[PDB]
């Protein structure tokens, strides 16, 4: 939403000025992290971890 | 010692309090000798009283020659967009 304003001084009899609340977006494009590792399995037999 | 009329005691009485109020919607204009009697200037410190004619409700009441729909009577500062 827009931001808080104040209301007009009017003179008696005059019409009401209109100021709507306005409205705009900020996106999110969640980007895809990636991490990644192999191992062989002659090295998975033979670590002791 | 204090009179009623006194200018010490002016905002003590009633009537001056209902008076300017009287004065505030009689008026059309600021000008004090177009519309009021010079003892009530005085009596009434119509000089200090913001008098211009915007409490006057005739100042916003419709009046036109011929109404064909109504809209005579009608007080624009009670409208839907007032
Ligand atoms: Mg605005």
């Amino acid at each position: 939403a827009s931001d808080e304003e104040f209301a007009r001084p009017t003179g008696q009899g005059a019409e009401i000025r209109d100021d709507g609340e306005t409205y705009t977006t900020v996106a999110w494009n969640a980007t895809k992290l990636t991490e990644g590792s192999r191992v062989t399995d002659e090295m998975r037999d033979q670590a002791m971890v | 010692m204090q009179l009623r009329r006194s200018p010490g005691m002016r905002p003590m009485d009633r009537d001056w309090h209902q008076e300017r109020a009287r004065a505030r919607e009689q008026a059309y204009s600021s000008d004090l000798t177009s519309q009021f009697s010079e003892s009530e200037i005085v009596k009434y410190e119509l000089d200090t009283a913001q008098i211009d004619g915007s409490d006057n409700p005739r100042t916003y009441i419709w009046n036109r020659t011929i109404d064909l729909f109504g809209m005579n009577g009608t007080d624009v500062r009670e409208l839907r967009n007032r």
